[PDB]
């Protein structure tokens, strides 16, 4: 009772079940570095503008 | 300050949009206005100085040169009128235009605040200066005279920048407000040996300072007379104005680095005084009497008392009208006999005799004849030196000697004796020259009726 598969069947992706359970760290991988201090905040003037030497603005 | 740096800006439109013929007319009645309007200024307090904005102040120290400054800027234009007439009338546009931006350089560098500027400023004196000289000087020396004038003080200034850039970084500001009050002591180390030498060297060579003199005598000797002017009425002030204010910072430390700075200065003067009574060269003798007089104040500016910088500014005024003086005079007999040299052209006072009386008056403040200005920062130096060493009495009473030595055998070689006889030219005085003598001279001698003003701020 065998049928050959038709052209285009077994190159398929399927769906399969397993109780293999699902891998947590595959890649054994450490723990990512922190990122940088977010910055957030409200955008105001420069104290006193540029402050270079003696620019006023 | 604006009320001072806009009309003299001003200037500059009036002279190119003046009608050909009332170029000089023009721009000296006004810069006479606005060096009126600068007796403003004299609104001086006991405790603080006149602090306008953020950019500019005054005080006592700064006034008395902003006035000179302004009031020399008339005198220039009618000394200098005369043999620029055959000048075409863009390039006599143009030099006034020099002298303007001059004047602008000036007043900003003698009001700055923060000490960058004050050297931005101190250091834009240079372009027009170096203009003046090289392309209207006489001879073909005046571009040896523009490179010495230039490299010597840039050789002093680029190590001035690095310094003040490292004090900012150090003590955040260069504000002076904020550097009498965040100063802090200069201890002992080969880092603040030279620390201090770039904050002073600068200065030294401006002067200038005995040793580093000798680019003075050749850049008179070429100038033009307003070139020669702005040159010892100012220009040298530079030097001694960056020194009182930067000493603020350099304590202790000037205890004893001064020392072989006032070996120098107190040894130079007598070299340079007995050097005058040798000179060949009219222009080069009052250069050399010039390096004589300001070494007085670079010793009463080191040895840092009340008295000594009470003597320094009021030297420092009196010098500058004495001096600038004496070159108009030599330039008015240079106008009519074409040389420099002192005994080509003798018994002048037979042929123009009240031109010999500028020369006498102008001889006796630059002696120091009592009560004059120029007599009172003298004795206000002497005195002050006399506590810092007694034995410094010699050295400055033999000066004193000498210097009178000097100052009347110009007067007798050029004014006395027997005219000389192939000199058939010598034309009657012009109320154009009469009147440059007598506004130096005027304003000279009505100080000594109330000095204060020009006492500077530890009066
Ligand atoms: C527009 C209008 O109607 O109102 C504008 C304005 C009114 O604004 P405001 O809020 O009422 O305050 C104005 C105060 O005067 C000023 O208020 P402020 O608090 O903003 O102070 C001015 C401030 C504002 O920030 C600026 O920097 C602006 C710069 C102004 C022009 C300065 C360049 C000319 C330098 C002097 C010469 O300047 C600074 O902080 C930096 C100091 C600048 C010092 C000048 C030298 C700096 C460079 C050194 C090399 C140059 C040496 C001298 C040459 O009116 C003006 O004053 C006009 C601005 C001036 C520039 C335009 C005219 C050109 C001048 C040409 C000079 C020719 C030089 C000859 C050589």
């Amino acid at each position: 009772g065998w049928v050959r598969p038709d052209l285009g069947d077994l190159s398929k992706v399927t769906k399969v079940k397993t109780d293999r359970p699902l891998p947590e760290n595959p890649y054994h991988s450490r723990a990512r570095p922190e990122p940088n201090p977010e910055v957030e905040g409200d955008l105001k003037p420069a104290r006193h503008g540029s402050r270079l030497f003696f620019w006023t603005m | 300050m604006l009320k001072y740096i806009i009309p003299t800006i001003m200037l500059m439109p009036l002279t190119w949009l003046s009608k050909n013929n009332m170029i000089w007319v023009n721009s000296t009645a006004h810069s006479l206005l606005i060096s009126f309007t600068s007796l403003l200024l004299m609104n001086q307090f006991g405790d603080n100085s006149l602090n306008f904005s953020l950019l500019f102040f005054s005080d006592s120290l700064s006034t008395p040169l902003l006035i000179l400054t302004m009031w020399l800027l008339p005198l220039m234009l009618m000394a200098s009128q005369h043999h620029l007439s055959k000048e075409n009338l863009t390039r006599k546009k143009l030099f006034i235009t020099m002298l303007i931006s001059l004047q602008l350089f000036l007043i900003m560098t003698f009001t700055a605040m923060e000490l960058i500027l004050f050297y931005i400023l101190f250091e834009a004196t240079l372009v027009p200066t170096l203009i003046i000289i090289t392309r209207w000087g006489n001879q073909t020396e005046r571009l040896n005279a523009g490179l010495y004038f230039l490299f010597y003080t840039l050789a002093g200034s680029l190590p001035l920048l690095v310094a003040l850039i490292y004090i900012q970084n150090t003590v955040g500001s260069l504000n002076f407000l904020m550097l009498q009050y965040w100063v802090q002591p200069v201890h002992n180390s080969w880092s603040n040996v030279f620390m201090w030498l770039a904050c002073m060297m600068a200065f030294m060579v401006k002067m200038p300072l005995y040793g580093l003199h000798l680019w003075l005598p050749k850049a008179h000797v070429e100038a033009p007379i307003a070139g020669s002017m702005v040159l010892a009425a100012v220009l040298l002030k530079l030097g001694g104005y960056g020194m009182l204010r930067i000493t603020l910072i350099l304590n202790p430390m000037t205890d004893f680095m001064a020392y072989p700075f006032i070996m120098l200065s107190l040894w130079g003067m007598i070299m340079t005084s007995s050097i005058c009574l040798r000179q060949t060269d009219l222009k080069s003798l009052i250069a050399y009497s010039s390096v004589s007089h300001m070494a007085l104040v670079i010793v009463a500016i080191l040895i840092q008392t009340p008295w000594s910088y009470m003597g320094a500014t009021a030297l420092m005024i009196a010098h500058g009208l004495t001096s600038s003086m004496l070159f108009c005079l030599a330039n008015s007999n240079y106008e009519r006999i074409h040389s420099r040299t002192m005994i080509l052209a003798r018994g002048l006072q037979t042929l123009l005799p009240l031109m010999a009386t500028w020369w006498l008056l102008a001889s006796l403040t630059n002696l120091a004849l009592p009560p004059t200005i120029n007599l009172i920062g003298e004795l206000f130096v002497v005195m002050s030196t006399f506590s810092w060493s007694n034995i410094t009495i010699i050295l400055m009473g033999v000066n004193m000697v000498i210097t009178a030595l000097y100052s009347l055998y110009m007067l007798i070689m050029t004014q006395r004796g027997k005219y000389t006889y192939h000199i058939n030219n010598i034309s009657p005085s012009f109320t154009r020259e009469n009147a440059l003598m007598s506004l130096h001279i005027l304003p000279l001698l009505l100080l000594t009726l109330n000095p204060k003003i020009i006492l500077g701020p530890l009066y």
